C-alpha cells in the first residue's frame, strides 16, 4: 500500500494543502468569520476534508510554540469506521487493496453515520445534514491510481508532506525522526504501526489536537 | 485517465502573485469556451518543484471567477451607476480625454526658460502585475504623451532598496536568488515574514537548516516564520538601526570582520575629507531652511588624479573604517536593549550567531522586505545591513548576499522598465531641465582614473543612444532626446513621487489619472485623502480584473455620487494565464509564460488595451494636429505589433535590441537585423537599438533565453544550484551579483565547497564572472565609480552612515543617541499632523500581510477559498494590552489614528508582548491591510485609513510599518 509521512517540524501553516484539496475536488467554501484565530474553517465538515489547526503553547522566553496540524483521515490499516459501517451495509465503506485508501461511498447515506463517526479514534468522519452522506479525505485515490501525488502532497513547499510505498515512507520516518530530535528533543511519530498517514509531531501530539493520536 | 484533465491542453505558466516565480501547469478545455479546468504546480520548475502556497494553488478560482469584469464600463459625471459600453467607445473617448488634457496643459519651456516638453496635468500609477513587455511599452506610451508623474508599486514597496544597495554595491537588486538560500550557514530573516509572504522560499531556508544553518527571525510579532526558526527575537517597529548599529559595534569590538575582504574589497581604506563630521544626530553641511544636506561636505580626500586616497594599513584617523568604529561606539548593548525592547541576552544570541559568518568559509544572508523599507529611515535601515554584510565578507558568496525579497511577480521588471518618475528603462535617469542636450545628459556620469576600477556606467551613452533608437529609429539620438519630457532641476525628486502626486491631486492640480493595475483607494498610505483627492479628477481610467475601491471610489463610504464630477472608465483586463510574455522574479530571473485559456468574456491583455488607446490618440493628432505631435507621431510601435495585436515576442526582441545597420563592434562584425548578443555590443553612434540594455542577451539570434527550461548544470554550478540554463537573468546571466568578491586575489574561492566562480587554467568557471579581468586586476564592484563596497556612502540624503531617528509618530520623546528625535530631512507634507507621544494614540501601529491574501485583497477577496481561511480584518494585540483595555479574544475593536478609524476582530495572542522602552512597557496594535469596503460582506476596510502620508527623503516611501494609534472595545 501507499503511506503519507507528514513532518510537522517543517510546517509553516501556509495552508497550501488546505486550498489544493478544495481546488482539486472543486469543493465549495464554508461561511466563516474571525472569532479570534487564523484557523478557518474551524473544523472538518462535509465540504472541508482538511483544515490546518493552530494551537499556541506558552514558552517562558520572548516567543511561544505555535503548533500546526493539517488534519486528514489516517487511512487506518484496519479501519474501525469500516467495521462499524459493515454492520449496517457492506459497500458504504470499502478498502482499495492496492493503495490502502479507505473510501466512503454514497451508501454511507443508508448507515448510522453518528455510529461510524464514533468508531473513528481520530474523530474524522463528517455527515452532510441533507443527504446524510459521510465525507472525508479520499487519499486522492483518483490521482494515486493514475501515478500522480495527492494534491496536498504535491502543493506542500516545505517537505512536510511526503508520499510513496509504506516501506520507503516508514524508512524515511525513522531517518527523519533521528534528525528532527537534534532540534525538537520531544519529537514522536503518531500511531506509526496502525495508520497510513504518519505525522511526526515536534512534541506532545495532544497539544497539536486532542485527537492527533488514538 | 483522470476525468477532470482528460479533454484539456497542458501549458506552463508562472504564478501571478509573489516574486518567488513558482512554475504552474495550466489545463485548458480543448475547444468551445476554452476555459481553464485545473491550475497546479509545475513539478519540473527548479524553485517550487510543483509546490504552491494557497494563493498560487487557487489561481483556477481567480481565473474562472464569475465576479470578473466582462466588458468596459463607463460612469458619467455625478452618476450613481456604471453603463456597459464597447471597447470602440471606451478607447475612442479616453484618447480624446488624453489629447484634450495634453493640448491644454503641454509645456515646451518651464519658468526658467529650459525645454521640458511635458504635461503635468496627467498622472499614472501601475503596474508590477503587468508583463515586462507591457510595462516597457506602457512607460514609453506615457513618456511619448509627455508624462513625468509616472509611478507604480515600487515607490511604496522596495524604492529604498535601489539607492541603499546601489550606494553600497553599485546595483539596487536582490544580490543572490531563492535556490542559493540552501547554501547559507546563518539565515537572518528581519523586516520579513518569508514563511507567509514568500512561502516557497522556505523550501530552501529549511534545506539550509538540514545542512546545519541557524535560522533567526527578528520581528515585533511571533509569526508562522518564527515557528520554524532556531532563534526568535522581538524588535520594536522603527528600532532597526539601533539593533544593526549594535551589531556593527559588536563585529568591530570582537574582531569578527573578514579583515582581507574589508581591506581589499570595501572602502575601509579610503580617506574621508576634513569637512566630514557628525555631532548630536546631525552630519556636517546641514541646511535647516531647505531641509537638506550639502553632500559636498562628505567628499573623500582625492589624490592628484582625482582617485580617492587609500591607507592600506587602515591607520589614518579619517580612514572610512576608523570613522565607522567612531560612529557606532554609541551603540552599546545597554542603549540598544533600552531602545529596541530586546534583552541584552537576546541581542548577544543573535549577534554571536550571525557575526560567526565573518569566518571566510561561512556564509550569512539577510532576507528583508517591507519591515525595513516602509520607514522615514528605510534607505538607512538597509544601508546598515549592507555594511554588516561587507564587514563579514558575505557579499558575492553562495549562501550570502543581501536578499531584498521583491513583492509582485514583475516588480523587479516594472522598476527595470522605468515606471518611476526619476528613471527611464535600465536605470538611466529621467533628464532634468538643466540636461539641455544628450551631451550634457552624458556628462553627469562620474569617471574614474583608478586602473582597477571598471566603472561600467561609463558605457551609459551606448544605452541611452540605443534606447532612443528603439523609440525613434529614424532620428539621430541627439535629436530624439528633445522628444522626451524632463523634470525641473530646481525641485526635490520627491515632488514627482506618489505621496506628492496625491497632495497635488487633493489641491486640484491633476485633470487625469491612470490607475492601471493598482488600487490606490486601498494601497496608498493615508487612504481617506486619496479617496477625497480622486474626487478632484475630471477623468479616471481604471484597468483591472474586478470592479474595486478605486474604480468605484465615488460610491465609497461617506461619498455622494451626485456631488462627484469624476468621469470613470473601467477597462477589464486578462489574467496572467490568459496571456503570453515574461515576468522578472526577485533573483532577476526573466521567465516566459504562455496562454492557457482564451481571454474571459470581452477582457483584453494590457498590451492590446494600451496599444489601441495610443493608436486612437495618434490618429486624432494625425487628423486635427495639436501640441508638439512629433514624439507621438514618430514613436516606433510597428515593432510592438503582429497580426493587428500586441506581440510580446517582437517587443521582447526590441527590448533585447538589434543592429539598424551592418556594424563592427568589440572585434566582431554584425549584419543589419541581427539581435544584439549582449549590452557589451551596443553603440552610442546609432548602429544599435535596445529598449532596455539590461535585456541585451535575453533574446539573441539563438532564440528566447527567457523560455529555456534547462535544469542541467556543471558539477560546480550544481554544488550551489545556479541553474544558469533555466530562463535568463540580467545582467548577461550573472546569477550571483558581485561574485568577484567570493575569491581571493589569485581567483581561489574563500569557500571552495560552495564556489560561485573559480579561476582555472585561464578562465572563470561556475557563474558568469561579474566583471571581466584576470584575478586581482579589478576592484570587485564594477558598477561603483571607485569599485569598492561602500561602508561610508556619501550619496544618501540623511548621511553617509545610518543613524537612529524615531518614526515621525513614535512612543518615545527623547532619542538616546542624539538630540535629533526624527530624520532631520524626512519627507513630510506641511500642515499634516503627527502623534508624537500623544496620549490619545499611545500604542505603536504597524501593518502587514497574512499568507492567504494578496495586496489590497482586490484579487483574493473575490476568491472564496482564501476568504474562507481569512474572512475578516483582525487586530493582533498582546494579553497585557487586552487586559489594559478590557478586550476579549474575538471582540469587535475600533482602531483609530489622527487620519481615520476602522473596526476589526481582536486576536489576543502571546505572539505579541510589551516592548520595554527605557524601562517602560510600550504596547503595539497590528493590522492586515488586505481588506476593502466593496467585498466581502463584513470583511472591513483598508488599514491605510490610519497610515501617514510621510516617510523617506531618498525615495518618498510612506512610513506604513511604524506610526501611532489607539484601540477601544466596541
Ligand atoms: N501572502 C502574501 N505574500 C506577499 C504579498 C501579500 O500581500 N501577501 N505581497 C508581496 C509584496 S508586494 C511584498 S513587497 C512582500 C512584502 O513582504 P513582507 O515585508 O514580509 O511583508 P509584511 O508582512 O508587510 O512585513 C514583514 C514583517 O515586518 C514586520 N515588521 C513591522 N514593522 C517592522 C519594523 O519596524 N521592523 C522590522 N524589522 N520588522 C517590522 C511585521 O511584523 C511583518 O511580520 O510580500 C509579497 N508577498
Ligand atoms: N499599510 C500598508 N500599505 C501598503 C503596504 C503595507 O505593507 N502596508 N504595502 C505596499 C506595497 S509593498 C505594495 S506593492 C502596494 C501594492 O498596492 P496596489 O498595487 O494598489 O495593490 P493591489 O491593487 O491590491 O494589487 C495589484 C493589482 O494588480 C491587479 N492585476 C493583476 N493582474 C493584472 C494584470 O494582468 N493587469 C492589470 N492591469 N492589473 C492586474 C490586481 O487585480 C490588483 O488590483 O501596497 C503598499 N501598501
Ligand atoms: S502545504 Fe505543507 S507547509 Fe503548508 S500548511 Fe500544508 S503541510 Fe504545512
Ligand atoms: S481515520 Fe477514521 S475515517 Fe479515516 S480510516 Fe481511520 S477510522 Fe476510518
Ligand atoms: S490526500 Fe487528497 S483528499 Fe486527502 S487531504 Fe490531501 S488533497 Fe485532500
Ligand atoms: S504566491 Fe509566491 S510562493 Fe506562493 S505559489 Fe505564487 S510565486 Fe510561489
Ligand atoms: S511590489
Ligand atoms: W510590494
Amino acid at each position: 500500500g501507499k503511506m503519507f509521512f507528514v513532518d510537522l517540524s517543517r510546517c509553516t501553516a501556509c495552508r497550501g494543502c488546505q486550498i489544493a484539496c478544495k481546488q482539486w475536488k472543486n469543493l465549495p467554501a464554508e461561511e466563516t468569520r474571525n472569532t479570534g484565530s487564523h484557523q478557518n474553517p474551524p473544523d472538518l465538515s462535509y465540504v472541508t476534508l482538511k483544515t490546518v489547526r493552530f494551537t499556541e503553547k506558552s514558552r517562558k522566553g520572548p516567543g511561544i510554540d505555535w503548533l500546526f496540524f493539517p488534519e486528514q483521515c489516517r487511512h487506518c490499516v484496519e479501519p474501525p469506521c469500516k467495521g462499524q459501517a459493515d454492520v449496517d451495509l457492506e459497500g458504504a465503506v470499502v478498502k482499495d487493496e492496492t493503495t490502502g485508501a479507505v473510501l466512503f461511498t454514497e451508501l454511507t447515506a443508508k448507515v448510522d453515520g453518528e455510529s461510524v463517526r464514533s468508531a473513528c479514534p481520530y474523530d474524522i468522519p463528517r455527515i452532510d445534514p441533507v443527504t446524510k452522506r459521510l465525507s472525508k479525505c479520499d487519499m486522492c485515490n483518483d490521482r494515486v491510481q493514475n501515478g500522480l501525488l495527492p494534491a496536498c502532497v504535491k502543493t506542500c513547499p516545505t517537505g512536510t508532506m511526503n508520499f510513496g510505498d509504506e516501506q520507503e515512507m516508514l524508512a524515511l520516518a525513522e531517518k527523519r525522526l533521528a534528525e528532527v530530535k537534534k532540534t525538537y528533543p520531544g519529537a514522536v511519530l503518531g500511531d506509526p504501526n496502525d495508520v497510513r498517514v504518519v505525522y511526526l509531531f515536534t512534541r506532545d501530539p495532544k497539544d497539536f489536537y486532542e485527537h492527533a493520536v488514538a | 485517465e483522470l476525468q477532470k484533465l482528460q479533454w484539456a491542453k497542458q501549458t506552463t505558466s508562472i504564478c501571478c502573485y509573489c516574486a518567488v516565480g513558482c512554475g504552474l501547469i495550466v489545463h485548458t478545455a480543448k475547444d468551445g469556451q476554452g476555459r481553464a479546468v485545473n491550475v497546479e504546480g509545475d513539478p519540473d520548475h527548479p524553485i517550487n518543484e510543483g509546490s504552491l502556497c494557497p494563493k498560487g494553488a487557487s489561481i483556477f478560482q481567480l481565473g474562472e471567477n464569475d465576479q470578473r469584469g466582462t466588458q468596459p464600463l463607463y460612469r458619467a459625471p455625478f452618476s450613481d451607476t456604471w453603463k456597459p459600453v464597447t471597447w470602440d467607445f471606451a478607447l475612442t473617448e479616453i484618447a480624446k480625454r488624453i489629447k484634450k488634457t495634453r493640448d491644454a496643459s503641454f509645456t515646451e519651456k518651464n519658468a526658467a526658460g529650459d525645454l521640458v516638453n511635458r504635461t503635468e496635468a496627467i498622472a499614472s500609477f501601475g503596474s508590477a502585475a503587468m508583463d515586462n513587455e507591457e510595462c516597457w511599452a506602457y512607460g514609453n506610451i506615457l513618456r511619448s504623451l509627455g508624462l513625468v508623474y509616472i509611478e507604480h508599486q515600487a515607490r511604496i514597496c522596495h524604492s529604498p532598496t535601489v539607492p541603499a544597495l546601489a550606494e553600497s554595491f553599485g546595483r539596487g537588486a536582490m544580490t543572490n536568488h531563492w535556490n542559493d538560500l540552501a547554501n547559507s550557514d546563518c539565515i537572518l530573516i528581519m523586516g520579513s515574514n518569508a514563511a507567509e509572504n514568500h512561502p516557497i522560499a522556505f523550501k530552501w531556508v529549511l534545506r539550509a537548516k538540514d545542512k546545519g544553518a541557524t535560522l533567526i527571525h527578528v520581528d515585533p510579532r511571533f509569526t508562522r516564520t518564527s515557528a520554524r526558526c532556531d532563534v526568535y527575537a522581538p524588535i520594536r517597529s522603527g528600532a532597526d538601526i539601533p539593533f544593526l548599529g549594535g551589531l556593527i559595534k559588536y563585529i568591530l569590538d570582537n574582531k569578527l570582520y573578514f579583515t582581507d575582504y574589508v581591506r581589499e574589497y570595501t572602502n575601509a581604506s579610503l580617506i574621508v575629507g576634513e569637512k566630514f563630521s557628525f555631532k548630536d544626530g546631525l552630519f556636517s553641511g546641514y541646511d535647516a531652511a531647505n531641509k537638506k544636506y550639502d553632500k559636498s561636505m562628505w567628499a573623500f580626500e582625492l589624490d592628484a588624479n582625482g582617485v580617492p586616497k587609500r591607507d592600506p594599513a587602515l591607520k589614518h584617523p579619517r580612514c572610512v573604517i576608523n570613522l565607522l568604529k567612531k560612529h557606532y561606539e554609541r551603540y552599546n548593548l545597554d542603549k540598544v536593549a533600552a531602545i529596541t525592547g530586546t534583552s541584552k541576552e537576546q541581542l548577544q544570541q543573535v549577534y554571536k550567531a550571525y557575526a560567526a559568518t565573518g569566518k571566510p568559509d561561512k556564509a550569512g544572508t539577510i532576507m528583508y522586505a517591507m519591515g525595513w523599507t516602509q520607514h522615514s529611515v528605510g534607505v538607512q535601515n538597509i544601508r546598515a545591513m549592507a555594511m554588516i554584510q561587507l564587514l563579514l565578507g558575505n557579499i558575492g558568496v553562495a549562501g550570502g548576499g543581501v536578499n531584498a525579497l521583491r513583492g509582485e511577480s514583475n516588480v523587479q521588471g516594472s522598476t527595470d522598465q522605468g515606471l518611476l518618475a526619476h528613471i527611464w528603462p535600465g536605470y538611466n535617469p529621467v533628464p532634468n531641465s538643466k540636461a539641455a542636450t544628450l551631451e550634457l545628459y552624458n556628462a553627469a556620469t562620474p569617471q574614474s582614473k583608478d586602473p582597477m576600477s571598471v566603472n561600467w556606467w561609463q558605457n551609459r551613452p551606448k544605452y541611452v543612444a540605443s534606447y532612443l533608437k528603439a523609440l525613434y529609429p529614424d532620428e539621430e539620438p541627439a535629436a530624439a532626446y528633445d522628444y522626451l519630457p524632463r523634470i525641473d532641476a530646481g525641485r526635490k525628486l520627491t515632488d514627482y513621487f506618489w505621496l506628492n502626486i496625491f497632495e497635488k491631486m487633493d489641491k486640484g492640480e491633476f485633470k487625469g489619472l491612470f490607475a492601471w493595475g493598482m488600487n490606490p483607494a486601498c494601497g496608498g498610505a493615508n487612504a481617506n485623502k486619496n479617496r477625497k483627492a480622486m474626487g478632484k479628477l475630471e477623468w479616471l481610467v481604471n484597468v483591472n480584473l474586478f470592479e474595486n475601491e478605486t474604480s468605484s471610489f465615488w460610491k465609497g463610504p461617506g461619498m455622494n455620487p451626485a456631488e462627484i464630477g469624476t468621469e470613470v472608465f473601467f477597462l477589464p483586463c486578462c489574467v496572467s494565464i490568459e496571456k503570453e510574455g515574461s515576468v522578472a522574479n526577485s533573483g532577476r530571473w526573466m521567465q516566459w509564460r504562455y496562454r492557457g485559456p482564451k481571454p474571459y468574456a470581452e477582457t483584453k491583455p494590457d498590451g492590446d488595451i494600451m496599444l489601441d488607446m495610443f493608436k486612437k490618440v495618434r490618429e486624432l493628432y494625425a487628423k486635427e494636429g495639436g501640441a508638439y505631435p512629433a514624439p507621438i507621431a514618430k514613436l516606433n510601435i510597428a515593432d510592438w505589433e503582429e497580426h493587428n495585436e500586441f506581440s510580446p515576442t517582437k517587443v521582447a526582441k526590441l527590448m533585447n535590441g538589434y543592429f539598424l545597420k551592418d556594424t563592427e563592434v568589440g572585434g566582431k562584425q554584425f549584419k543589419k537585423g541581427q539581435q544584439v548578443p549582449s549590452f557589451a555590443f551596443l553603440t552610442a553612434d546609432g548602429s544599435t537599438c535596445s529598449g532596455n540594455w539590461l535585456h541585451a542577451g535575453s533574446f539573441t539570434d539563438a532564440g528566447n533565453l527567457m523560455a529555456r527550461r534547462d535544469k542541467t548544470q556543471t558539477p560546480e554550478q550544481a554544488r550551489i544550484g545556479l541553474f544558469p540554463n533555466w530562463s535568463f537573468c540580467w545582467p548577461v546571466n550573472r546569477r550571483i551579483l558581485y561574485n568577484r568578491a567570493s575569491v581571493d586575489k589569485t581567483g581561489k574561492p574563500w569557500n571552495p565547497a560552495k564556489a560561485v566562480i573559480e579561476w582555472k587554467d585561464g578562465k572563470w568557471v561556475g557563474d558568469v564572472v561579474d566583471g571581466g579581468g584576470d584575478p586581482g586586476t579589478k576592484h570587485p564592484f564594477i558598477m561603483q565609480t571607485h569599485g569598492f563596497g561602500a561602508l561610508y556612502g556619501p550619496g544618501r540624503e540623511e548621511g553617509p552612515f545610518p543613524e537612529h531617528y524615531e518614526p515621525l509618530e513614535c512612543p518615545v520623546s527623547k532619542n538616546p543617541f542624539s538630540k535629533q528625535l526624527h530624520n532631520p530631512v524626512a519627507f513630510q507634507i506641511e500642515g499634516e499632523k503627527k502623534a508624537v507621544c500623544d496620549p490619545r494614540y499611545p500604542f505603536i501601529g504597524t501593518t502587514y500581510r497574512v499568507t492567504e491574501h494578496w495586496q489590497t485583497g482586490l484579487m483574493t477577496r473575490r476568491c472564496a477559498w482564501l476568504v474562507e481561511a481569512e474572512p475578516q480584518i483582525f487586530c493582533e494585540i498582546s494579553k497585557e494590552l487586552a487586559k489594559l483595555r478590557g478586550i476579549g479574544n474575538g471582540d469587535t475593536v475600533k482602531v483609530s489614528s489622527l487620519r481615520g478609524a476602522l473596526e476589526a476582530v481582536a486576536i489576543v495572542t502571546e505572539r505579541i508582548r510589551p516592548f520595554k522602552i527605557e524601562g517602560v512597557d510600550v504596547h503595539m496594535v497590528g493590522l492586515p491591510w488586505h481588506y476593502g469596503w466593496m467585498v466581502p460582506k463584513n470583511g472591513g476596510d483598508t488599514a491605510n485609513l490610519l497610515t501617514p502620508s510621510a516617510g523617506d527623503p531618498n525615495t518618498g516611501i510612506p512610513e506604513t510599518k511604524a506610526f501611532m494609534v489607539d484601540v477601544r472595545k466596541v
